[PDB]
RNA sequence: CGACUCUUAGCGGUGGAUCACUCGGCUCGUGCGUCGAUGAAGAACGCAGCUAGCUGCGAGAAUUAAUGUGAAUUGCAGGACACAUUGAUCAUCGACACUUCGAACGCACUUGCGGCCCCGGGUUCCUCCCGGGGCUACGCCUGUCUGAGCGUCGCU
RNA sequence: CCCCGGAGCCCCGCGGACGCUACGCCGCGACGAGUAGGAGGGCCGCUGCGGUGAGCCUUGAAGCCUAGGGCGCGGGCCCGGGUGGAGCCGCCGCAGGUGCAGAUCUUGGUGGUAGUAGCAAAUAUUCAAACGAGAACUUUGAAGGCCGAAGUGGAGAAGGGUU
RNA sequence: CGAAAGACUAAUCGAACCAUCUAGUAGCUGGUUCCCUCCGAAGUUUCCCUCAGGAUAGCUGGCGCUCUCGCACACGCAGUUU
RNA sequence: ACCCACCCGACCCGUCUUGAAACACGGACCAAGGAGUCUAACACGUGCGCGAGUCGGGGGCUCGCACGAAAGCCGCCGUGGCGCAAUGAAGGUGAAGGCCGGCGCGCUCGCCGGCCGAGGUGGGAUCCCGAGGCCUCUCCAGUCCGCCGAGGGCGCACCACCGGCCCGUCUCGCCCGCCGCGCCGGGGAGGUGGAGCACGAGCGCACGUGUUAGGACCCGAAAGAUGGUGAACUAUGCCUGGGC
RNA sequence: CGCGACCUCAGAUCAGACGUGGCGACCCGCUGAAUUUAAGCAUAUUAGUCAGCGGAGGAGAAGAAACUAACCAGGAUUCCCUCAGUAACGGCGAGUGAACAGGGAAGAGCCCAGCGCCGAAUCCCCGCCCCGCGGCGGGGCGCGGGACAUGUGGCGUACGGAAGACCCGCUCCCCGGCGCCGCUCGUGGGGGGCCCAAGUCCUUCUGAUCGAGGCCCAGCCCGUGGACGGUGUGAGGCCGGUAGCGGCCCCCGGCGCGCCGGGCCCGGGUCUUCCCGGAGUCGGGUUGCUUGGGAAUGCAGCCCAAAGCGGGUGGUAAACUCCAUCUAAGGCUAAAUACCGGCACGAGACCGAUAGUCAACAAGUACCGUAAGGGAAAGUUGAAAAGAACUUUGAAGAGAGAGUUCAAGAGGGCGUGAAACCGUUAAGAGGUAAACGGGUGGGGUCCGCGCAGUCCGCCCGGAGGAUUCAACCCGGCGGCGGGUCCGGCCGUGUCGGCGGCCCGGCGGAUCUUUCCCGCGCGGGGGACCGUCCCCCGACCGGCGACCGGCCGCCGCCGGGCGCAUUUCCA
């Protein structure tokens, strides 16, 4: 019964809640554990960043986000076909392909390029073989680096 | 402190591991010390307690300088039995009187070839540590 | 405590009618247990009232400046001479009381030379007073592994682990702390505010760094700076007897008139 | 004073509170995440020099082998062993072994009845008889063999 | 018409308690029933944790018992003696499965009732001996009795499971 | 199941027994654990498938605040009376 | 404090009850156990930190955790929450006023320059000014120090009242605007609905009380539902035996 | 009336394979209540929850848009935070209740049918040889069988694809083995084994010590080890361990190099010519369940039943109309996620034997019930069994002595041993049941005395006795306080240096792209502003923030002073 004052309210315990209980006594143990793995993970991709692939630049959608802008999920094709890259190839060097993204507008389209076109400036492909065919670089720029990128690769900042 | 976190310092699960020890896991527990003339030979703290050794008993009422040998060991009771350290029971008869390893100091070995190795393989470890030390 | 702990049974009343008192009580059998008494926090065997559960809000979490307010007080208060002696470190002969020390320090690898150190600098006698304070514990965490309890010794911030945590390490009493990694469980032990520390110089110079002096931001905690003080001139009895004050007070009446 | 009754205290009973212990629980976490027709889980019945129960094992039955260990096991016996030797005793466990029921499988649940191949006594393949051994569940797939049909054709 | 490092002091402004844990200390008045209920304070009490007592403890901890000595309005507490034989407490904080006379409460124990009710269905026992520490009851012998072959006899079924 | 008594269905029958849902619900019985101190009620209101209960006023306590002046120097208020 | 005596007083507790020593219930006795808990949500109070902000989660970076499943740090420090703005069912709209001078006819209406900038009344703790005393060992002069202070002011918070502004709505009215002159858009006056504005008070953490949802102070039904076990008693049928 | 193809079907103890049951914490598919709430109850709620059935895996399920949106647009699934107790549902009551966006954990994408091209270019099983053989594989060779054109394999799947011509640039990827090298993060991966510091020093307690003082050298040793346990009490150093990028030995993994055996002639862009999509499904009607989903969110049965610039979606039914957005009716896929069952560990502000699991123990035991099922009680001698030899009374149980033990006032259900209740011993009482409150008395029990308790302490006066002073100077040390702030260090407010400003850094939506570097933007300079630091002078608070001299005062030590003094004692 309500005495005098106060809000009308309605908590959901009518089922048997305390049946589905999830405490959270793990999380510091889960922590730990993905760090470690993902410590292992950087490890084991031994001079390739740490963060994963490169991902495009994107705008949010809705009047609310609108304005900001993140990382998206792949590059389009398109922005793939300007740069100069074969789709299939790009997975491979470290560069996320999406290919459901359309691309509307222009100004979205070119600057996603010139993502790519830079992250093919400053990327260092080890050559497959220690004997060096083309495409591979020199064995200077390989000495002085065959270091890892903390980080998300070439951080978007809006 | 210890940092190994395999180990335990836990009361109950010490005391279990230790009671229900196993003969061969009971046979390092009855250790006991050599003395000091053996531990300046060897270059060994103590050793394995075993059927026929020569043994002071160093604590209790039984305490005392004479060189008992032993006469058997007792690895469920924890317990070893010496020569002269012996009470006579109500009826005249004596029985052997327990004494733990620990509280005992050993004079003069019983060297087999067995033993002759161990020594040897406790004495370099000590001497690796040394050399690592120095 | 357990769920089923105490529920296991199948019991039903019997209801009133049977003398007895409408408990449920254990149902059928030939032993000593039945028609006994289940369920009832009461009963022998029954279920504890309210059983205790996992999810009762176990953990505390506190507003961040505070904690640092917390952090900073303790700090002020390992000066003081006066809060260091009555928490009760043994700190007569110890040449200066914010104790900071050169850096080798850093260096020692071996107890031999960390114990050495504390006896020149005569912070010793608080680590005998450990040795004097070890005992056997009262009652049941006896049987839970906090068996044996002692003193706090002195606290030693360090900047880098070059050796020295291995070093102080068997001395018993003492805590190694990382100026960039302090902690209020330890500068202010019971939730009392003094303790003896003992300051390395590249640790001492941080602290202006990490916890910024009053004109200076803390320039490695992003957004902060120390707490500000409500009253400047503490002493009262300089204020209270000044002339300024005393000028303006009419005079003390006291007589007593008794009935 | 008398007996009896009541009260207090001493000592003794009854009874098992209290306190002190704890090889047990309860909770939280970590890692791994593995049963079975090559017979699982479960049940049964067995097995010790003296052993009923718990445990441990399976007619090789408180265990065999192997490897590690290195003198015991021990309630009492008895023993072994040369503990300068594969070597007591534990641990591990990769080899071996694993009675009967049980999805449970020749068919039945009496522990009853069988069939079919081979072996030993029995014969001198004489079938009997006895004993041993190996097969003999249902469903389903890939093939195999034998077939069925006024099913669809061809040749005769 | 002078200075208290000296007027000598009932007032002293030159410095200030024996007193001042300022959550302290002190003075004047007034008032004081209390269920349900509310609030405050408990140097009241229980168990565990961080601190702290250079605490206590086999030269005797906890508990237990006490026509011993005291304190407190009281919750309670402290000492003496006995018993016991291994741990335990004071202070500052934190925490709670924290204080019992009742619940036809739960589990265990013990009384009065009480040496009381009671050991009354179906006719029956007696004598001698033997064994034996010991005989109303065993066994043997003798007598007197009953079941009276739809049996208190002689054999099975089921059930028991070594009787 | 009943030649019918609601009989019988393992000492249980106008719906057996066992385990679970289940710590089922209860405006109704019962109980509800230390001390001192201070204040201290109500059984009347309106509404309610309300009349052995709630709601709402009332009556209680707690926390306060804002001011007042016995610090020769007071405004306002009342279970009165004029 | 042990026992005994005597005088006076004095019914057995718990409980429900208008009323209990009751011929009202519970209670032979002792020991141990035994009932307002925890989680969530709200509200108010209080304590602390920061304050038009605050915040910490969740995540991440620092360690094998002895103490650590802590502690620390983060352009993540703010995605985001709450807060900083309302009001309308909604399309939507959205908290300023005054004054002065000029120009439109000052038309209590429309447009252009300057100044002030959250209005005013009454009461308001408190500050501020202060005539004037009141003495000093003399007659006057006379700065210094107070004590009081009649009288007069600025007036916090808060309260009451009157103005004002924003949204909804109605009534009455007259003007403005332009890429689209339109069933377009904008304003004015006067009422009236709003959990509004009128120089901010919140955010986080902690404790307390109260109220709820949860087993929810502890004990208590008759019942209800799901899935299983029984015809060894007994009910009836059938098979095969026995008996009078 | 034959023989032979195939088709559809049988039978084999035919050859070789698989499936069956279990467990069930987590997971997938069905099925599905009622207590309960609503203060009654029927819809609602409880709840797609318990029970029921089915099937799994180390996870499962999901998953590569017939998606979101309506933006300047995002871009598989899962998980967390938020959205949000919101939109919505609801006897619009009780109550119930999502999604997108945004930020994170993780991150990975793919394959068929079809349409087409390619002598079925494919697969299975036989049998002979070489290797390899405890996850039956490689290579070769067989007119050795069969499957298959009612369609196997290569290319290829919407992100387009194929075939063609010329633009370009050049040719490592995989597996079966056989070796060999570096033992490859808790700082040598995983498993096993066996190892590694320092006192039983003195004295002294004790039945026993592990306890208490002590141990010249700077502090008994060791200390990367002072976790824990054990050992006749409390142990860093007695023993096991503990610490350590410590050791050795086994085994196994994982990755590096070499050789062999095979396979494997595997691109991209540019222009042309062709190629292209899953039917009793969508969709509709419906009835029933379900959902926040409301003129139908999803799943169903039944009836109808499609299309191809189609189809689906675009959260209010319909028609017209533009837009947007996917591409359904076939399939595979690690990861972050779950885990009250299992194996193996670690920990605790938990419980401490009526608690904690039913269960600390020969517990799912005994015991009960026809059965489904129900289900207890129960820990502790002692350091050591040293568990009471022997003598004696008794038929014996039981005693009495003796002995063991530090103790039997620890005697095999034995640590401690409360209360109820009982026995006795001592004391006291006794016809109004006892018991109680207040008030005295009497007696007991102990406790404090006193064999005067006249209790102490100051100061003084006298009387005895005894040491060195005090007072004073002198020398030394230490302390305080002071102003001249005297001299210097120290720091507050102000002013001067524009002096740190570039030899002072950060911050800024201040500016400049005259600059530099990297691609109008990023980074760095360069101006500017805000903030923090050097130089000296002046004024002032001269501040407990210190030094140095000087002064005054105090105290201690030693010098002086020998006695009308200053002490001690009675
Ligand atoms: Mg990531
Ligand atoms: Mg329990
Ligand atoms: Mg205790
Ligand atoms: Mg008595
Ligand atoms: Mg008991
Ligand atoms: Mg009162
Ligand atoms: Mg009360
Ligand atoms: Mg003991
Ligand atoms: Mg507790
Ligand atoms: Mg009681
Ligand atoms: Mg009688
Ligand atoms: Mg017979
Ligand atoms: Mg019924
Ligand atoms: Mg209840
Ligand atoms: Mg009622
Ligand atoms: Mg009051
Ligand atoms: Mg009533
Ligand atoms: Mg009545
Ligand atoms: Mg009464
Ligand atoms: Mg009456
Ligand atoms: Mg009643
Ligand atoms: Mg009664
Ligand atoms: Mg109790
Ligand atoms: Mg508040
Ligand atoms: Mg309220
Ligand atoms: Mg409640
Ligand atoms: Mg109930
Ligand atoms: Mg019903
Ligand atoms: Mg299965
Ligand atoms: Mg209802
Ligand atoms: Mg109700
Ligand atoms: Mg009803
Ligand atoms: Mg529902
Ligand atoms: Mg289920
Ligand atoms: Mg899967
Ligand atoms: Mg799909
Ligand atoms: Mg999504
Ligand atoms: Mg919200
Ligand atoms: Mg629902
Ligand atoms: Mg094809
Ligand atoms: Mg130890
Ligand atoms: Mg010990
Ligand atoms: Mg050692
Ligand atoms: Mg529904
Ligand atoms: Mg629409
Ligand atoms: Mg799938
Ligand atoms: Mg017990
Ligand atoms: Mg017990
Ligand atoms: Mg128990
Ligand atoms: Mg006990
Ligand atoms: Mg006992
Ligand atoms: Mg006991
Ligand atoms: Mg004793
Ligand atoms: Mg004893
Ligand atoms: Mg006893
Ligand atoms: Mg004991
Ligand atoms: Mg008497």
């Amino acid at each position: 019964a309500p005495s005098r004052n106060g809000m009308i309210l309605k908590p959901h315990f009518h089922k048997d809640w305390q049946r589905r209980v999830a405490t959270w006594f793990n999380q510091p143990a889960r922590k730990i554990r993905r760090r470690k793995a993902r410590q292992a993970r950087a490890r084991r991709i031994a001079p390739r960043p740490a963060s994963g692939p490169l991902r495009p630049i994107v705008r949010c959608p809705t009047v609310r986000y609108h304005t900001k802008v993140r990382a998206g999920r792949g590059f389009s094709l398109e922005e793939l076909r300007v740069a100069g890259i074969h789709k299939k190839v790009a997975r491979t060097i470290g560069i996320s392909v999406d290919p459901r993204r359309r691309n509307k507008s222009t100004e979205s389209l070119q600057a996603n390029v010139q993502r790519l076109k830079e992250y093919r400036s400053k990327l260092v492909l080890f050559p497959r073989k220690p004997s060096a065919p083309k495409k591979g670089d020199s064995s200077a720029e390989e000495l002085k680096l065959a270091t890892q990128l903390t980080g998300p690769v070439m951080p978007i900042r809006n | 402190m210890k940092f190994n976190p395999f180990v335990t310092s836990d009361r109950s699960k010490n005391r279990k591991r230790h009671f229900n020890a196993p003969s061969h896991i009971r046979r390092k527990i009855m250790s006991s010390p050599l003395s000091k003339e053996l531990r300046q030979k060897y270059n060994v703290r103590s050793m394995p307690i075993r059927k026929d050794d020569e043994v002071q008993v160093v604590r209790g009422h039984y305490k005392g300088q004479q060189i008992g040998k032993v006469v058997q060991v007792y690895r469920k009771k924890y317990v070893i039995y010496i020569e002269r350290v012996q009470r006579e029971k109500a009826n005249g008869t004596t029985v052997h009187v327990g004494i733990h390893p620990s509280k005992v100091v050993i004079t003069r070995l019983k060297l087999d070839k067995d033993r002759k190795k161990i020594l040897e393989r406790k004495a370099k470890s000590r001497q690796v540590g040394k050399e690592k030390g120095k | 405590v357990s769920e089923l702990a105490g529920h296991q049974t199948s019991a039903e009343s019997w209801g009133t009618g049977r003398a007895v008192a409408r408990i449920p009580r254990v149902r059928g059998g030939g032993t000593h247990r039945s028609g006994q008494g289940a369920f009832g926090n009461m009963c022998r065997g029954g279920r504890m009232f309210a059983p205790t559960k996992t999810w009762r809000r176990w953990h505390r979490r506190v507003n961040t400046t505070q904690k640092r307010y917390a952090i900073c007080s303790a700090l002020a208060a390992s000066a003081l001479p006066a809060l260091v002696m009555s928490k009760g470190h043994r700190i007569e002969e110890v040449p200066e009381l914010p104790l900071v020390v050169e850096d080798k320090v850093e260096g020692y690898k071996k107890t031999k030379e960390a114990v050495l150190l504390l006896k020149k600098l005569k912070a010793w006698n608080d680590i005998k007073k450990v040795y004097a304070s070890q005992r056997m514990r009262a009652g049941k965490g006896k049987m839970r592994n906090r068996r044996r309890i002692q003193r706090r010794g002195p606290c030693v911030i360090y900047n880098e682990d070059n050796g020295i945590v291995k070093a102080f390490r068997n001395i018993p009493g003492i805590t190694l702390l990382n100026v960039t990694k302090l902690n209020i469980l330890k500068l202010a032990p019971g939730g009392h505010v003094g303790r003896f520390c003992i300051w390395t110089e590249s640790a001492f110079r941080k602290l202006d760094d990490l916890y910024g002096t009053w004109r200076k931001a803390a320039s490695l905690k992003s957004n902060y700076n120390l707490p500000m003080h409500k009253m400047l001139n503490t002493d009262l009895s300089r204020i209270l007897k000044s002339p300024e004050i005393q000028r303006a007070l009419r005079a003390p009446r006291k007589k007593i008139h008794r009935r």
